[PDB]
RNA sequence: UGGCUUGUGGCAGUCAAGCGUUCAUAGCGACAUUGCUUUUUGAUUCUUCGAUGUCGGCUCUUCCUAUCAUACCGAAGCAGAAUUCGGUAAGCGUUGGAUUGUUCACCCACUAAUAGGGAACGUGAGCUGGGUUUAGACCGUCGUGAGACAGGUUAGUUUUACCCUACUGAUGAAUGUUACCGCAAUAGUAAUUGAACUUAGUACGAGAGGAACAGUUCAUUCGGAUAAUUGGUUUUUGCGGCU
RNA sequence: UCCCACUGUCCCUAUCUACUAUCUAGCGAAACCACAGCCAAGGGAACGGGCUUGGCAGAAUCAGCGGGGAAAGAAGACCCU
RNA sequence: UAGAGUUAAGGUGCCGGAAUACACGCUCAUCAACAAAAGGUGUUAGUUCAUCUAGACAGCCGGACGGUGGCCAUGGAAGUCGGAAUCCGCUAAGGAGUGUGUAACAACUCACCGGCCGAAUGAACUAGCCCUGAAAAUGGAUGGCGCCAAGCGUGUUACCUAUACUCUACCGUCAGGGUGCCCUGACGAGUAGGCAGGCGUGGAGGUCGUGACGAAGCCUGACCGUAAGGUCGGGUCGAACGGC
RNA sequence: GGGCGAAAGACUAAUCGAACCAUCUAGUAGCUGGUUCCUGCCGAAGUUUCCCUCAGGAUAGCACGAAGCUCGUUUUAUGAG
RNA sequence: CCAGCAUCAGUUUUGGUGGCAGGAUAAACCCAUAGGAAUGUAGCUUGCCUCGGUAAGUAUUAUAGCCUGUGGGAAUACUGC
């Protein structure tokens, strides 16, 4: 009953498909016990990268404040629209509300979405898009919600506004998003001014915190043991056992556990990557790219031309030094970081020195 | 074979000078030690290391206890006021089996058949009541063999009961 | 028959509960954490039935499932008496559910009226002995308010008795003043 | 083969007289034994012929610590520091080549440095078939001989689609219903080290030497994230030559 | 065996391509018939999913993969009459 | 072969029926659950003896004396190396010495012994509960829950307990008295094996009896009770077959 | 038991170290396996002298089946570790 | 027709409770009187030290051990009712 060393990550079991295109995360990043109102996460779309030629954050370096080449995902963040701020409190059973406080006017892309009109799946009943529901009487009793003592974290059901980013569809992408803030009272009080229609981007993301890069990754294949775990080939490479593996079980006992080196789905969950440090926030048009060299390929920010398989960016973006899962077209969900490691390098803006602009190709 | 495995005896007697095709050599160096002269003369006090058990005190450990107590009793004097004996001898020649082996061997050496314990060692019998290490030692002041009976029963299998004689 | 598991030993309550469950009588035990198992904090540490070494990481795929809470001890413990094996056994198991806290506000068989044994006196007896609501702490037992609060719930039950209760009492008093 | 004992024996407690400058135990230890134990090394036909297929290594599927190294502590017949020894404690790290079939045997270059034990040593319907059960032919050694040998040499079969289970991915249905997502009563997880800037030329010393403790950065290596300044592929779509 | 140039065998794996797997129609094999199908400890025809206690174990369905039971098969290759 | 009447071997906190009983006691470690050499201020009892108001014993507090460096091993020996004499002194105590210290002097402490205090203390010897010696790999792994009495000894009491024990009847062959058989003794788990008894097919000397106004058969129901398998009855047949 | 050899008993209808087909032939197996109603009466033995004898069997030990009949508890001594 | 099981009235066999008694015996749940040996508690007096107690006398306040003499009590092993 031996062991051979840990080639590949064990605990992505089961390797379940992330059906919904936007990433979810049950364990949300807990409160900013500093900022009086925030959100927990936000929204993005994966677009492309640039080489930010700047200078180091770590100030005591041997080559301190030199020229530094760096990755950056420049993800488009249009602000999300509220349907209603749901006032989750407690009861003596559990995490149960009392009322929501609706928004009056929603967006336009609420037409096609609020349903589950898809084949081999359940509906919803005729809870369609909004008429004019509970907000008038509901807005005052969320004050009385904290007076219960039985009171929990108040949240807000949101939807996107799409075309603004170059993707042309008008059926919105849904999610609930938790409201953070100072205390339970404050994430209710200041969130009354949030449900009006649209929220702020800058409430959750302060410039130069960190931002944990969760999104939905690509489904690579039905990947075998070589790529999915990390086995080799045998150098004889004949017969049956080329890209196979050896042991799955063991003689004594016959019954093993969930470590075994088999084939199946790779990637494609709502997989969480850790503290990618936020570079800058730029609202409109600032940085460019497009340089005629081989580096890595096919995602170009305002060159001569545009991006391939996305569209040219004329919106409002947030720049994360690092990355975030998906590929082109894929809609992402940027969660914030609860444990912010390094000291916040805010107040002033971070350096942009110069950047190229030409073709990307020949 | 440690002396844990030279304890009891389903080895039954076999010890005569007539009927023996020659014994091996022993370790045994000297019997009476300290005083040769005084048995009960100078020494009205004794301790006997009386057996509880019916063991074979093998000739290996027999010399061992006696020679530890020989080397010890030189500090006080190399003929101090004790009389450490050897009594009952290896009369019996200790029969021990092996080289043995059934199939797949030189000539075949058996074990079961070939039951004869082909004479290897020598052992004394030190049964109930009997002692080897009788220590006739002095009345007043220098009694040294009470200590030297820890050093006697150590180089001896079994749990001997110390009796004042 | 509803009892209360409060301020005595664990095994000498479990035994008494089993003979009552026997046929199919619906005995629910209320409180597990205010019982008392014995042992040290040294030998009864490493191999103990919460999380330390043994019974939490104690499973296969088709295999066991234990606990790391002072609530779940008494539930698992009385499968370990009355087993699922016999038909009456698995039936008798469902007649019992244990609760953390005291959700009934009323006074049933609790302290003064209980069976025999139970409330052992430690004088000449007993230097070392544990308590289930100490042992389970650095095992994954948090969240005290949630379970510990239950005491706060039991309080509001008392309150309901003390009312109306208080009223019939004040009356009863005036009755004898007479 | 499995069982049994521990024979043959390994380890420790340890009788502790000796001998190391004085000095039973800094250290070395005559003489050996008692308990434990199953490793050197085998006693036994108990249990087995309608299969009981071998060794070193590649690859991938565990648990314990009889402990090499990382956290924490104490002592010396130890001057700081080099040197010497013992206790708490299993989460993690544990090299590259040459002699030799080969771990053994035996040597070298470094490096922070290169452990112990079991588990059908994962282990031939994943894998090599060098090590490893027959059949060309020769020599030594033995017997009247056909031929033999407790001695060596030369060539000489790894077939095929997993019934049931372990088991890794993907869908379908159960207290009205339900697109959409937060609790944490619980399940799975991640892991290491060195150098340099610099501390400090300070402690302490005959002389070589140079400790406590900070702030700062980064390089080996792993996984997840990975598509821009890198390196390459791109039969899709375009460009050069010959019959 | 030394020696010169050198080498996907490996370091170090990635990418693209032909054909199929997935999925579908038709006609239609193969030797082939144990009640049954969890694990840890315990007793034991002597290494139990099957027997003792305890922990665990639901069904409609398909794609996968080489660890056990020990497959597809012949009355063992060792070994003696 | 069956229901009662009475109890063995052995059990009663609980899975799972029966004391959370009674009396006395060491001990409470979860002891209960392996292990020697060799060893211990846990904790209790008995016996003998040193010791005691004739001032036990501890702590704290002193006198550390004169002869004197007594003498002698030896290169040197110094109380302080080895070995013997064995005192005087001042006769309310200091030995020719309990321990440390420097080659050693140089230096230091004290049983012996002094001074406060004022009651049971201490060595042996014997017995019991504890306690130290004791390492290995899949999930409790020296019980599931767990127990400090729901442990154990000694003394007692209550409840449970083998087709045996035991009541009486019944089943099997055989004996005796007297046929027809009945009374009735002793035993009756069972494989080989022998004997006896009973059920059995094809066939037949026999063959009458039953039959086309419905035979064997097919199929289905009723269906005695010694284990063996056979009579009656219903739907239906279109010629076969048993009294004796 | 011949044909045949530069040798390997290669070779001869997939059979060759003695082709194949048919008959005598249902050769034979001192060894192994399989083998059909019931109850009752009633039911042992694994021991031996002995064998060119050993998974056997003449004989003896013990109870089969059938007919006719058959104890001891213990008292006086005598012999032998 | 055997076993389980059967209206309604009377009776045996075996054991116990509860009440009572004989064999045979006298301790008791607890039983008289006289003389001699003993020694506990309350109260008083006297002496001495000290603020807290102690010693001696106390048959002359009240009561007893153990033996001897005289006199008087006395339900039960077993067995039956």
């Amino acid at each position: 009953k031996y062991e051979a060393p840990r080639h590949g990550h064990l605990g992505f079991l089961p390797r379940k498909r992330a059906a919904s295109i936007r990433a979810r995360v049950k364990a949300f990043p807990k409160d900013d016990r500093s900022k009086p109102v925030a959100l927990t996460s936000f929204l993005g779309y994966k677009a492309g990268m640039t080489t930010i030629v700047r200078d180091l954050d770590r100030p005591g370096s041997k080559f301190h404040k030199r020229e530094v080449v760096e990755a950056v995902t420049v993800v488009d963040t249009p602000p999300v629209v509220v349907v209603g701020v749901v006032g989750y409190v407690e009861t003596p059973r559990g995490l149960r509300s009392l009322t929501t406080v609706w928004a009056e006017h929603l967006s336009d892309e609420v037409k096609r979405r609020f349903y589950k009109n898809w084949y081999k799946s359940k509906k919803k009943a005729f809870t369609k898009y909004s008429a004019k529901y509970a907000q008038d009487g509901a807005g005052i009793e969320r004050e009385l919600a904290r007076i219960k003592k039985y009171a929990s974290v108040v949240r807000v059901l949101v939807h996107t506004q799409i075309r603004k980013t170059p993707l042309a569809q008008k059926k919105a992408h849904l999610a609930e998003i938790q409201l953070n803030g100072g205390s339970i009272s404050e994430k209710v009080d200041w969130a009354r001014e949030h449900f009006e229609k649209t929220v702020a981007v800058d409430s959750v993301f302060e410039q130069n915190e960190m931002i944990d890069a969760i999104a939905v990754t690509k489904g690579h294949g039905f990947e075998g043991v070589t790529h999915r775990w990390g086995t080799k080939k045998l150098p004889r490479k004949t017969h049956r056992g080329l890209r196979k593996v050896a042991c799955i079980g063991a003689w004594h006992p016959a019954h093993v556990m969930w470590s075994v080196a088999r084939a199946g789905q790779r990637g494609y969950h709502s997989r969480t990557s850790i503290n990618h440090k936020i570079y800058r926030v730029g609202k409109g048009d600032d940085e460019a790219n497009g340089a005629t060299s081989f580096d890595r390929t096919k995602k170009t920010i305002t060159p001569m031309g545009g991006f391939v398989h996305y569209g040219e960016i004329k919106n409002d973006f947030i720049m994360v030094k690092g990355c975030i899962p998906g590929n082109r077209k894929r809609i992402v969900t940027l969660r914030k970081s609860l444990y912010t490691n390094t000291s916040r390098k805010a107040l002033e803006e971070v350096s942009l020195k110069w950047i190229d602009t030409a073709s990307k190709f020949g | 074979r440690p002396a844990r495995c030279y304890r009891y005896q389903k080895n039954k007697p076999y010890p005569k000078s007539r009927y023996n095709r020659a014994v091996p050599d022993s370790k045994i160096r000297i019997y009476d030690l300290g005083k040769k002269k005084a048995t009960v003369d100078e020494f009205p006090l004794c301790v006997h290391l009386v057996s509880n058990e019916l063991e074979q005190l093998s000739s290996e450990a027999l010399e061992a206890a006696r020679i530890c107590a020989n080397k010890y009793m030189t500090t006080v004097s190399g003929r101090d006021a004790f009389h450490l004996r050897v009594r009952v001898h290896p009369f019996h020649v200790l029969r021990i089996n092996k080289m043995l082996s059934c199939a797949g061997a030189d000539r075949l050496q058996q074990g079961m058949r070939g039951a004869w314990g082909k004479p290897h060692g020598l052992a004394a019998r030190v049964d109930i009541g009997q002692i080897i290490f009788s220590v006739r030692t002095k009345d007043s002041n220098k009694d040294v063999v009470v200590e030297g009976l820890r050093r006697a029963r150590y180089k001896f299998p079994g749990q001997q009961k110390i009796i004042l004689s | 028959v509803v009892i209360d598991g409060k301020g005595h030993l664990v095994g000498r309550l479990a035994s008494v509960v089993a003979k009552q469950l026997l046929n199919g009588q619906k005995i629910v035990v209320v409180r597990a954490e205010e019982l008392n198992i014995s042992g040290e904090f040294f030998r009864n540490k490493l191999k103990y039935h919460d999380f330390l070494r043994k019974a939490t990481a104690f499973n296969k795929t088709r295999g066991p499932f234990h606990f790391r809470a002072p609530s779940r001890i008494f539930y698992k413990a009385l499968r370990g008496m009355v087993s699922h094996k016999t038909a009456r056994g698995k039936a008798a198991l469902e007649r019992l559910k244990v609760f953390e806290g005291i959700p009934p506000p009323y006074d049933k068989k609790k302290r003064v009226v209980v069976p025999q044994a139970l409330r052992v006196l430690r004088l000449k007896p007993g230097r070392k002995y544990t308590t289930l609501g100490k042992l389970s702490t650095s095992v994954g037992w948090k969240a005290a308010a949630a379970a510990a609060a239950a005491a706060a719930a039991a309080a509001a039950a008392a309150a309901a008795a003390a009312a109306a209760a208080a009223a019939a009492a004040a009356a009863a008093a005036a009755a004898a003043a007479a």
